[PDB]
């Protein structure tokens, strides 16, 4: 979620603002600071757990050739969950 | 050797008043002829083969509006390559450049024998392969 | 395409031509805006087998200069035979 | 070789006569480019300019360099009479915008790193 | 002959109504300059060959078109200047004397590429 | 003045006795490929990407652990030479996975830059790939273990270099895999030296992870004082920034290694 | 010329479609010439007639590469992708009806008596002047020289194309005029042959150490993503060697002498300009003429400064 | 040809350059110091520097060269050489429809004479080459700078020079014009090391040291 | 094969010599002319009424960028900098770290949009279709530094326009 700075300023998504003693706010006044409200890390975060079973897994984003680069996940740790290191949707086998 | 009026002039061949360059970046600046060394990530030898000059690095400090980096070293990027060391020397003697000058690290040659691996009585042999 | 049966013929006459074959605005003989879908072919070299790289490399192919004279009864030659005369137009020699 | 060709004086003295030329040239020159640029300077200010510009090469002793030094000056003042120059191309020799940098080892550690 | 070109089709290349006698002599300077070169000079020897054998071609060949389409130098009034180009290129050469030696070779790694 | 004559591409080399061929191609300065293969290492001879042909033999051999023989002719781009290094690229390419863009590797990997110069440019593997669960060895190294080629570079490593024989290889064929078997950290002065013998981006530096590209950063050859060995060292460093630290080669002083606190 | 330094081919289809819009090329150029010409001269009119055909062929460049004008859609390899479906067909109607506006801008120009007035013997340049001063394209054949590079040395698919070569006769601004318009009726005669004659195929060298592979296959194939990682980020490396390559530019004889040192960057990479020798010859036809010719003798020597000062 | 990806050699072509080398060697020993033929049929002449005027006239009017157009004259700068200049002369023959190259070298203070009498258009590239490497050409007709700036200094395209130069310019509203200044830029040209540290082409293999 | 433009020689007889006086005199050809404009003026114009009316554009048009998301929220750009490496212009900026969750992620993306040639080769290296140039084309700003894009200024682009970016990337993949 996209929270507030102390000075009021609004706090980007990589955790951008400026300090009560910066003279660079004066760039957003008479102005508005840009900023993206939909931060991707809530939103990947909110996607469910898929229950493969298999071992290994594959992944390529969706959509085929509108993904990405097709990659296989281990899924043998049971405690942690295999998260494909491209879109970030994460896969466990079945109930352990 | 041939019919060209040749006159005699001195060996120290100067051509900094024709390189258009700024008094400040001649006699300030600080060159430095190497052999690159090996990336170590990679084991390819095929950058370490021919002589480099660069300059020295000064101040890039960060850009106000956008946080860029900024720099008015107009030879931050100047890179020259040379076949031989006395190559760039000449060449950084004749441009008024001081430089340092670096021997070339070389390998040194290694013996190699698989069968150590497998010793009877030495510590070369392995406890796995 | 709009335009009357007297102004056509009157910009026919002025033009000297019939410009309501070739006219210039485009119209319903366009192609759609909206395609199907391509299936576009794949290269000599998408085979499976009989395509080891090292027999359709180009670039491991290129030479260094062959070198014919280095300092370090033969008749004259020309760089290559003299250039033939071009011939007349068929279609107009004359325009 | 051991000897080079030259680019025009065979010798020093030479090329000393032809810089004695440029000279001239320029110094009766720089007048009739204060009239005709519209220069806010005055003749002896551009004139005194000239004698600095050549005197930046007063160390060289190489007589190809002097020859080259001199066809560059000669180009420079054949810019200047035809008027391919502007007046912007007159006034860049007087560096009149950038602030007065310093010399001495303790403002220049003041203001930064480099030496 | 035949019937005379009433052009060349190319600008400024006047038609020659007289070739043949043109060439002739053209090709009989030419092999006179080339006299004066010494006789194993490759210029000498390989342009005596090629002018000779476009001397007697402009002697087997009265009709201005075989001529031409024998010569395979395009039309005769090109022959023609080609003719006058290698005759200046001759008196040229006389003075030039290239069949020399090598005026100086190279340094160790003049040419070598890459670096 | 018991050097023997060998051959390299007919060219003539005078080597000492048990020079192999990968050496004896090193001093015409041609590099034979390699993966498994480190001068400061032991020779293992397993990723097969040396193999080259002795003309007259039927059989490729392993140039980095074959030692030449008089009057032997090293064939290093022959049809044969090659053919066998577009095999075994193939085969290290089989189960890699497609993690170019997300890995740290990319831009000075060796298996990228040795698939352009000596494998094929296309795929025949129309089956699915390999993969291997992460290892954690400590916060120095990150470990993505299915990107391993598994060349033993980092086992011989820490065995003979760094005195700890933590690493190693578990299971056989296809899923032998590389790591500690148990839960260990590899915590040793010289452990982060296995991420710049890694051929691969499946040993990479934690504190430097996706953080720049190869080609973006300048290289500044320096000293250490973290110590007073001196060893010798590359800064890199991107718009202003000082990047990582790398070893830089010296025979004399710390051969290709630094220490974890230098790096 | 990246290709013939790489020892390497581009496919049939890419060598048809990169004649065929060649010639879309030469139209535009010879369009803009020509009607910018006559727009210096005072005949403003032809300059919008035509330059509505110039949007129309902006639109056949935008459809294949998305830019109207810099397509960088031609690369060492071949082209960067294949013609949309339907682009064949809408450059036949196209050029069915260019030859219509070509003798509109001519019943405007050729015959009239204050167009000639301007440009017949106006900046009258002798053929073998031409040749030393290095002048290249019409202002080579508008003084009668038989020459022209897409035939003596013909690249691509040009030798299996069939086009007349105009030839002038006195080297002035009108001869030279005359062959820009007989070039441009050629050009819609290369491209019927180019839209009847295009074959299926690839678009680029099936080598994917020089042409990126099909995304398709990058984020499938394990080569393919390497490949396509490193020709994005380092490119391909070209074996050492210079080359001299020239093509039948619109404008003359453009050429580039290429040299690599063996690396993925050019060492040198010198750009010929038909416009730079002759703007170089300006001062030479100018003399003896009036002030309003050096108008006419600048717009027939079609000069665009890009490529005179590069 | 099964072969659709390399690009086809042709031989005869090959040939014929090569007995036209060997014939301008033979004719031209003064001058003639290499010539070689490329992999895709490009003849170069390597010439001393002082046979530029003698060759180029020769190739222009020899009954067998004709080569009457000078297609380009350019320069390549090389600082490890001690003549760091390699000037390019591209020939083009109409009337065997074929070229030639011809190169010669220099240092920055050794002139090359200008072949403006052989070809016309010689004229603007040896003020390009001037203007941009610093060559001077011996009596040219006019030489001067044709592409940079008045009054610039430094010539460009030598290797050693900066990409983005020394000064820039911009309007000054005090002196009401427009002036040069040291170059500042806020964010400087960031440099990449592309070259794989694995050799590409072990054809071009040079010998070791 | 050749031809030639003008090298027709005009008949010398009484009824083409009065045909070329008659033309001189009467003025025949300038008529001609004038005829051809008086039928130009005739004749509908080309011109479009915009901005009611646009210009017809293509699926491949190359306009303002975007970085774009999967259909989870989930940025697509994994900061591999190929885009950057690629970037003739050297136009693209890019700084990058692990994201909290682990992710590798971008910290900064800038696209100096007045350095840019708008050439499309960014979204041709990139290899999960992160950054592209979308149909955009009326963008001008009133000062210079609203063309220096930001992070959040393309993210916030790429939501603008993905309904489209999407569809007309749907329309030409299979080119790709
Ligand atoms: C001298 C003038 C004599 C009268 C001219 C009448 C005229 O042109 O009528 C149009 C009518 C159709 O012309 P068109 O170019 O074939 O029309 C194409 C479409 O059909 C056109 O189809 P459309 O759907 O566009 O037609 C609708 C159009 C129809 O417009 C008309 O009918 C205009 C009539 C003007 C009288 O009306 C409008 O668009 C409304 C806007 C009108 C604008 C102003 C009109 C003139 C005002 C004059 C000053 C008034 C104070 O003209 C003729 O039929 C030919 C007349 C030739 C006269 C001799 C040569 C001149
Ligand atoms: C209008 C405003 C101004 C606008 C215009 C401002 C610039 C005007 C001048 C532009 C040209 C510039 O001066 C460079 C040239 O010409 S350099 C000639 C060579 N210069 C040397 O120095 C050679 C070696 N020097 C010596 O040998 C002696 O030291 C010396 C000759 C100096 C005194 O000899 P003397 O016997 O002691
Ligand atoms: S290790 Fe090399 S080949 Fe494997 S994913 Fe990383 S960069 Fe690509
Ligand atoms: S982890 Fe790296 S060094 Fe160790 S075996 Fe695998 S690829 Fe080799
Ligand atoms: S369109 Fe081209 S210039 Fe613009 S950011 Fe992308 S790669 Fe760079
Ligand atoms: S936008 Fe694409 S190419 Fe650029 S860094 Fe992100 S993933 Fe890589
Ligand atoms: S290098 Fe010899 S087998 Fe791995
Ligand atoms: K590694
Ligand atoms: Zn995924």
């Amino acid at each position: 979620g996209v929270r507030t700075s102390p000075t009021g300023e609004k706090v980007t998504h990589t955790g951008q603002a400026y300090d009560d003693g910066d003279y660079r706010r004066v760039r957003f006044s008479d102005r508005q600071k840009e900023v993206n409200e939909n931060f991707a890390i809530d939103l990947i975060a909110e996607q469910p757990v898929s229950e493969v079973g298999s071992r290994v897994i594959s992944c390529d984003g969706g959509g085929g050739a509108l993904g990405h680069p097709r990659v296989y996940i281990n899924l043998d740790k049971e405690t942690k969950t295999g998260t494909c290191g491209y879109c970030g949707l994460q896969f466990r086998q079945p109930h352990h | 050797t041939q019919d060209t009026q040749l006159i005699a002039v001195d060996e120290k061949l100067d051509i900094t008043t024709l390189t258009g360059v700024p008094e400040e970046h001649i006699k300030t600046r600080k060159v430095r002829i190497f052999v690159p060394a090996r990336n170590n990530m990679q084991s390819g030898v095929n950058n370490t083969k021919k002589w480099k000059m660069e300059f020295d690095t000064r101040e890039r400090w960060e850009n106000p509006l956008m946080g860029w980096s900024s720099t008015a070293d107009p030879l931050s990027n100047l890179v020259l390559t040379f076949s031989t060391k006395e190559d760039a020397v000449a060449f950084a003697e004749k441009n008024g450049w001081s430089f340092d000058v670096e021997e070339r690290k070389v390998p040194k040659p290694k013996s190699k024998s698989y069968g150590a691996n497998f010793s009877w009585n030495k510590r070369t042999r392995v406890s796995t392969k | 395409a709009s335009a009357t049966r007297v102004i056509q013929l009157l910009r026919n006459w002025a033009s000297g031509r019939d410009l309501q074959a070739k006219l210039q605005l485009r119209y319903q003989e366009i192609s759609k805006r909206t395609q199907p879908p391509p299936k576009l072919p794949v290269g000599p070299s998408h085979k499976l087998s009989n395509n080891y790289y090292c027999t359709r490399d180009g670039r491991r192919e290129a030479m260094p200069p062959s070198i014919v004279m280095s300092s370090q009864e033969k008749k004259a030659v020309t760089p290559a035979p003299p250039i033939k005369r071009w011939e007349l137009s068929k279609d107009q020699p004359y325009l | 070789g051991t000897s080079v060709k030259p680019i025009f004086s065979r010798d020093m003295n030479e090329a000393k006569r032809r810089v004695r030329e440029l000279y001239r040239a320029w110094y009766r020159e720089v007048p009739n480019t204060v009239h005709l640029f519209q220069l806010d300077i005055s003749v002896k200010q551009g004139r005194d300019k000239v004698r600095e510009m050549f005197m930046k090469n007063a160390h060289v002793t190489d007589p190809r360099v002097v020859d080259l030094l001199v066809i560059k000056g000669k180009m420079e003042l054949e810019e200047t009479i035809n008027v391919w120059k502007q007046r912007t191309h007159i006034m860049r020799f007087f560096h009149e915008t950038e602030a007065p940098r310093p010399t001495d080892f303790l403002s220049k550690f003041y203001v930064g790193h480099d030496p | 002959a035949g019937l005379l070109k009433k052009t060349t089709g190319l600008v400024g290349l006047a038609v020659c109504e007289t070739p043949h006698e043109r060439l002739k002599i053209l090709y009989t300077k030419i092999l006179d300059v080339l006299g004066q070169i010494p006789k194993n000079a490759a210029y000498r020897k390989y342009t005596e060959q090629i002018t000779n054998e476009k001397l007697g071609m402009v002697k087997a060949e009265p009709d201005v078109k075989k001529l031409e389409e024998q010569l395979q130098g395009g039309q005769i009034e090109e022959v023609i200047l080609q003719a006058e180009n290698e005759l200046s290129l001759a008196r040229k050469m006389l003075r030039w004397k290239p069949w020399e030696p090598l005026v100086e070779e190279p340094p160790a790694n003049q040419w070598k590429w890459p670096i | 003045s018991n050097l023997i004559e060998v051959f390299v591409d007919g060219q003539s080399v005078m080597v000492e006795p048990g020079t192999t061929v990968l050496q004896a191609c090193e001093k015409v300065g041609m590099q034979i490929p390699r993966f498994c293969y480190h001068e400061r290492l032991s020779v293992a001879g397993n990723c097969r990407m040396c193999l080259v042909e002795i003309e007259k033999a039927p059989k490729v051999v392993a140039a980095c652990a074959m030692p030449v023989m008089k009057g032997w002719n090293i064939l290093t781009n022959s049809e044969k030479s090659k053919k066998a290094r577009e095999g075994v690229m193939e085969f290290l390419l089989a189960n890699h996975p497609l993690d170019c863009p997300i890995c740290d590797q990319g831009g000075e990997c060796d298996l990228q830059d040795q698939s352009m110069m000596f494998g094929s440019d296309r795929s025949r593997f129309l089956e699915g790939k390999r993969a291997v669960e992460d290892k954690n060895i400590g916060p120095l190294v990150k470990t993505i273990m299915t990107r391993c080629i598994q060349c033993t570079r980092c086992i011989r490593f820490a065995s003979e270099i760094a005195g700890v024989d933590d690493l190693g290889t578990t299971g056989r064929g296809n899923d032998m895999q590389v790591g500690t078997y148990i839960e260990k950290m590899f915590m040793s002065e010289l452990s982060g030296n296995i991420i710049d013998i890694c051929p691969v981006g499946a040993l990479t530096s934690k504190p430097y992870a996706f953080t720049a590209r190869p080609w973006e950063t300048r290289k500044t050859e320096s000293i250490d004082v973290m110590d007073a060995v001196g060893s010798n060292i590359v800064v890199s460093t991107r718009t202003g920034e000082v990047m990582r630290i790398l070893p830089r080669m010296h025979e004399d002083i710390n051969e290709e290694w630094i220490s974890d606190k230098t790096r | 010329a990246v290709e013939k330094l790489l020892n390497i081919q581009p496919p049939p289809r890419a060598q048809w479609i990169r004649v065929l819009f060649g010639e879309i090329t030469r139209l535009l150029n010879h369009i803009m010439a020509v009607t910018t010409h006559a727009l210096d001269i005072g005949a403003m009119t032809p300059f919008f007639w035509m330059f509505e055909e110039r949007e129309k062929m902006f639109e056949f460049y935008e459809r294949v590469s998305g830019a109207r004008m810099h397509a960088a859609y031609i690369r060492p390899g071949g082209v960067h992708q294949d013609l949309p479906l339907g682009l064949l067909d809408d450059i036949y109607e196209f050029s069915k009806n260019f030859s219509f506006r070509i003798d509109e801008l001519e019943e405007m120009l050729t015959n009239n008596r204050i167009w000639r007035n301007r440009t017949v013997d106006i900046g009258v340049v002798t053929a073998e002047d031409a040749l030393n001063y290095g002048f290249s394209g019409v202002m080579l054949r508008g003084s009668g020289i038989q020459w022209d590079l897409r035939k003596t040395q013909p690249y691509d698919v040009y030798d299996q194309v069939e086009f007349d070569v105009p030839i002038g006769s006195r080297g002035d601004c009108y001869d030279r005029y005359l062959c820009r318009v007989e070039e441009m009726r050629q050009s819609l005669r290369i491209i019927s042959q180019c839209l009847n004659k295009m074959p299926p195929g690839e678009i680029k060298v099936d080598d994917a150490k020089v042409s990126p592979p099909k995304r398709a296959e990058m984020k499938t194939s394990m080569e393919s993503l390497i490949h396509h990682f490193k020709l994005y980020t380092e490119g391909y490396q070209v074996p050492p060697g210079a080359t001299y390559t020239a093509i039948e530019a619109p404008k003359g004889e453009f050429g580039v002498y290429l040299v690599s040192d063996g690396s993925s960057r050019p060492y040198r990479c010198k750009i010929k300009a038909p416009g730079f020798a002759h703007l170089a010859g300006l001062d030479k036809m100018s003399k003896g003429h009036m002030l309003a010719d050096v108008v006419a003798i600048i717009g027939t020597q079609d000069i665009v400064f890009g490529e005179v000062d590069r | 040809d099964t072969r659709p990806t390399i690009r086809p050699r042709n031989d005869v072509v090959h040939k014929q350059l090569s007995a036209f080398g060997q014939y301008v060697a033979e004719i031209l020993p003064k001058y003639v110091q290499q010539v070689q033929v490329s992999c895709f049929n490009e003849l170069e002449i390597f010439i001393h520097p002082d046979g530029v005027i003698p060759v180029l006239t020769f190739l222009r009017d020899h009954t067998n060269a004709q080569f009457k157009s000078l297609a380009d004259l350019t320069a390549v700068d090389v600082p490890t050489r001690q003549n760091r200049f390699e000037i390019v002369y591209n020939l083009l023959s109409l009337r065997f429809n074929s070229r030639i190259r011809v190169k010669t070298y220099t240092d920055e203070l050794t002139p090359i004479e200008s072949s403006v009498t052989v070809y016309k258009a010689a004229n603007w590239y040896e003020r390009e080459i001037w203007d941009m490497f610093g060559v001077f050409f011996a009596n040219h007709p006019d030489l001067r700078r044709i592409l940079t700036d008045y009054g610039f200094e430094g010539h460009p395209f030598r290797k050693d020079f900066p990409l983005s130069g020394y000064v820039e310019l911009r309007y000054d509203d005090e002196v009401k014009r427009v002036v040069a200044e040291p170059v500042e830029l806020a964010q400087e040209f960031r440099k990449f090391d592309l070259n794989s540290p694995w050799e590409a082409f072990p054809a071009y293999r040079q010998p070791p040291e | 094969t050749y031809k030639f433009v003008n090298m027709r020689e005009p008949s010398m007889d009484m009824k083409s010599v009065t045909d070329r006086a008659a033309q001189t005199l009467l003025w025949t050809e300038l008529v001609r002319g004038l005829g051809m404009t008086l039928s130009y003026l005739f004749r509908e114009p080309a011109t479009i009424n915009y901005p009611f009316e646009k210009g017809p554009l293509s699926p491949r048009f190359r306009g303002e960028h975007a970085l774009r998301r999967y259909p989870s929220g989930e940025e697509r750009c994994i900061a591999c900098k190929l885009c950057e490496a690629v970037c003739p212009a050297q136009a693209i900026t890019i700084e990058a770290e692990p994201r909290a969750d682990g992710s590798r992620r971008t910290t900064r993306y800038d696209i100096d949009m007045t350095k840019c040639i708008y050439c499309g080769f960014c979204q041709e290296a990139c290899p999960v279709d992160a950054i592209v140039e979308g149909p955009n084309f009326e963008f001008s700003t009133e000062t210079h530094e609203e063309l220096l894009y930001n992070k959040e200024k393309l993210l916030n682009n790429g939501d603008k326009w993905e309904a489209e970016i999407a569809a007309n990337i749907q329309a030409d993949y299979l080119y790709r």
